[PDB]
């Protein structure tokens, strides 16, 4: 094993920092650090040969001799989700180009007032069309998983209005199933 | 020069035109670690021992060697074209060992000033050629940015017969036979 | 008309690692024309030729370059040369002749590494008159060879010594003639 | 700069998919790498002089060529189902990086029969009466349902205008048939927004199908990409 | 795991075309 990423995948809320390992197992000639986002672009954030870097909320580190290279990001945002890579330079076997195998970084959104609703919306071009969004509640906790067929349900996703701390968490279901109300599925939660 | 308990010279690349002739090579301590032989793309070590253990990716060099063929391209503009001086070489023949009569022998024959790296060194006895036996390393630097290179020959030792290692150049208007023999 | 590039990376370590310097010469024809010197730090033109060269390769490369020198060179020492090179030890082959005053030309030959002492001796005593040496003799297999003479002249009963001194022996090699 | 194509292909398991690159940065190095189930990019080939490809990591089952410099094609001769991945094309000079330039990936998919390959069905759900009241904000909800392959990209149209924020839209599709895949994402505008008649919400999904290259039969309308909507107006 | 050898790297000067 080339190069190794730790963690494999973290969480974390706003402001909050927290730093990603990258130890060697040879001695390599230039490391560089990346961050693919959601739309599925590699985008540079460090080309390092030595000693460290800093740009803005980011800061990396690079020892050839010690064989690893790490990351710390200080105040945590929302864009800063979105998978990480360390690359680092073969000089040995080629020059290859080694990547890690990527860190999932979710960082949560810290509400203060939540509210958890769910809401049934319904598709004004099908009549038996009716969905489940469940809204407005807190990171900490755990969506619902669907275990039977027919019913299904997504995972958290988190958004955000410019106005002021729009931040609301959220997922969605529905079924080809009879007809089984909002709580009928969600029940593990809050107001309806 | 500098001074140092040793040194390496890793990457040591050389390219020239026209012909596309370059070589890329290791020393240490002055030694030829290993060649690469372009052609067939194989990190050709200059001792066996070394290439078991440890070893060295024939694509480390064979990227110099495409770096060194662009450089000179523009070098060779920049310098509206300045051709290379030719320079004469210095043959030094001798046995490797202890001379003793028909005790199997080697006779190395040591090329220096050498440039271009472009040269045809072979051996002769008794005024007619030899083929078997004859090894020959690749060019070694100089610290003037020359060459030297050297030419074994295996041999039994024979006070009948007279060798000559016979040096070909474009800085020679004539070849260069460096006489040896048993006799003296 | 022929025209050539070269190029040479240098690596001196003395005291083993804790002293590393890395040199680095981009040469056109046999003309050196820029030069990395880890002393210096950065890249230095050396001939009008690559005069703004230097701008360039200090832009463009001079990060890497500068670790090249751990990442090269301390790694290529301490990796794959003290396991390799440096192991190797090679004793000698000493054997006294007779020339064509007379002379005992004592050759010593295939060794490694090159550090050696060739003493020669007259009944138990140290000579250093009369007696010639060479210049450590390279020859290219990794080997190394030098002929130490000795101009005397031979009385019946008299005994000689050639007193050979390497890292490859634990006891110092002596050769004995009559 | 370096630029692929194409940007996303959907073929048959054993056709020959041939993706190119094309980078105007006078690079001499290319590389063609693949980005497999998030475990990090693998080289596959690469090239540092015009018409000589060198091996990569996992070069087995592909063909690189790199015809001029600014060229530099990868090719599946037999496509297998393993070979369904994303093929990022970066380039450099001298020797990597500070100057190597990735692409912008290339999503290859690789079905057994084409006949699958099947469009979404977008549709729209209005917002409930209860959140625009108790909370002052309307959520408009957007599903993608019965689509092949997994491939297809969600966006939102407040006023014919693209818009970012206060939407979130689902990364990963959610598999439920064996040809069929559903994704959703939502929207979020001020009650008072929702309200004038005069906006207009569109939602925006796009399949990445067939193209003319490919044999389509009689019967069915051709999978191909496209645009699929959905829209709302304001109201009170 | 066994170690492997590097080898000095000599880089482009800038061209154009
Ligand atoms: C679907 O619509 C989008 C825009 O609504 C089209 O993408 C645009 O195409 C033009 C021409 O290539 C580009 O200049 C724009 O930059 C594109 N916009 C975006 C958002 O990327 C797209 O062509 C349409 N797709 C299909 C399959 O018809
Ligand atoms: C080296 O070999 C070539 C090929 O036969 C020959 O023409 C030439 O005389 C030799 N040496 C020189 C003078 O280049």
């Amino acid at each position: 094993m080339p190069v190794e990423q730790n963690p494999p995948a973290l969480s974390l809320y706003e402001g909050a920092d927290s730093g990603l390992r990258c130890n060697f197992s040879t001695t390599m000639k230039s490391v560089q650090w990346f961050q693919q986002n959601h739309r599925g672009r590699l985008i540079t954030l460090f080309y390092l040969a030595q000693g460290t870097k800093e740009n803005g909320r980011l800061k990396s580190t690079f020892n050839s001799k010690e064989r690893y290279s790490t990351l710390h990001i200080k105040d945590a945002q929302l864009e800063d989700s979105g998978t990480y890579f360390c690359a680092a330079e073969d000089g040995g076997s080629g020059n290859k180009l080694i990547f890690g195998t990527g860190t999932l970084l979710s960082v949560k959104p810290n509400i203060q007032n939540p509210e958890p609703a769910v809401y049934q919306l319904k598709d004004p071009r099908s009549q038996d069309s009716t969905l489940c969004l469940f809204t407005d509640f807190d990171s900490q906790i755990n969506v619902p998983k669907t275990m039977e067929s027919g019913t299904f349900i997504t995972d958290k996703c988190v958004l955000d209005m410019k106005a002021m701390d729009s931040k609301s968490n959220g997922a969605i279901a529905w079924s080809n199933q009879t007809s089984f109300t909002c709580q009928d599925i969600f029940k593990e939660t809050n107001a309806t | 020069d500098i001074e140092a308990d040793h040194v390496g010279f890793y990457g040591t690349t050389v390219y020239q035109s026209p012909g596309d002739i370059g070589q890329y090579t290791h020393e240490f301590d002055g030694d030829e670690l290993f060649y690469v032989d372009l052609d067939k793309k194989k990190t050709v070590w200059r001792l066996p021992e070394f290439g078991q253990l440890i070893l060295f990716e024939p694509q480390g060099g064979l990227q110099n060697i495409a770096a060194e063929k662009h450089n000179l391209g523009i070098l060779t503009k920049r310098s509206n074209f300045t051709p290379a001086t030719n320079e004469a070489p210095q043959a030094t023949v001798f046995p490797k060992s202890p001379v003793l009569l028909g005790q199997p022998n080697t006779l190395i024959c040591f090329v220096d000033n050498i440039f271009p790296p472009v040269i045809n060194i072979t051996w002769l006895r008794n005024s007619k050629s030899v083929t078997d036996g004859v090894y020959e390393t690749s060019f070694l630097v100089n610290r003037d940015h020359s060459f030297h290179k050297l030419s074994y020959l295996t041999f039994i030792p024979s006070d009948d017969d007279i060798y000559d290692c016979k040096v070909e150049h474009w800085g020679l208007e004539e070849p260069v036979l460096k006489h040896w023999s048993s006799a003296d | 008309r022929h025209f050539v590039h070269q190029f040479k990376g240098e690596c001196y370590f003395t005291n083993g690692t804790q002293r590393i310097r890395l040199v680095t010469r981009y040469i056109y024809n046999r003309e050196e024309y820029l030069r990395f010197d880890s002393d210096v730090g950065e890249y230095r033109a050396v001939t009008e030729l690559g005069r703004h060269s230097a701008e360039y390769y200090n832009k463009q490369y001079l990060e890497r370059t500068r670790a090249e020198l751990d990442t090269a060179c301390r790694h290529n020492y301490e990796e794959t040369e003290v396991p390799t090179s440096l192991r190797r030890l090679e004793q000698p082959n000493v054997a006294i002749s007779l020339s064509r005053h007379n002379t005992l030309v004592c050759s010593v030959t295939d060794f490694y590494p090159a550090k050696i002492k060739v003493r020669w001796f007259r009944n138990g005593q140290e000579e250093t008159v009369g007696v010639s040496s060479t210049q450590l003799i390279r020859n290219g297999d990794w080997t190394f060879q030098v002929l130490v003479m000795l101009e005397m002249t031979p009385h019946q009963g008299e005994v000689y010594t050639c007193h050979v001194e390497h890292p490859s022996l634990k006891s110092p090699i002596t050769v004995e003639w009559s | 700069a370096v630029t692929q194509s194409p940007r996303s292909k959907v073929a048959v398991t054993g056709g020959k998919v041939t993706l190119s690159c094309h980078q105007t940065n006078n690079h001499d190095y290319m590389y063609w790498y693949r980005q497999d189930t998030g475990h990090g990019l693998r080289l596959i080939h690469y090239s540092y002089v015009a018409d000589s490809t060198e091996k990569g990591d996992i070069p087995d089952g592909y063909k690189a060529s790199r015809p001029s410099q600014e060229n530099f094609s990868l090719i599946l001769e037999l496509a297998s189902l393993s070979q369904t991945a994303v093929y990022f094309c970066a380039s450099s000079w001298d020797r990597a990086g500070n100057t190597l330039y990735f692409g912008e990936g290339s999503r290859l998919i690789v079905v057994e029969d084409l006949r699958n390959v099947t469009p979404p069905k977008v549709s729209l759900f209005e917002p409930s009466k209860a959140e625009i009241a108790n909370k002052q904000k309307a959520t408009l909800v957007c599903l993608a349902r019965g689509f092949f392959p997994d491939h297809v990209e969600l966006s939102w149209w407040v006023n014919g205008k693209e818009v970012h924020s206060g939407v979130c839209t689902d990364p990963q599709a959610y598999k439920e048939s064996n040809y069929s895949y559903s994704l959703s994402s939502r929207l979020r505008v001020s009650a008072t927004f929702w309200h004038n008649p005069r906006n207009h919400f569109r939602c925006q999904v796009q399949f990445h199908g067939l193209s003319e290259e490919d044999k389509w039969p009689e019967g069915s309308p051709k999978p191909v990409t496209q645009n699929i909507s959905a829209e709302a107006w304001g109201r009170a | 795991g066994a170690m492997k050898r590097h080898g000095l790297d000599n880089y482009r000067g800038y061209s154009l075309g």
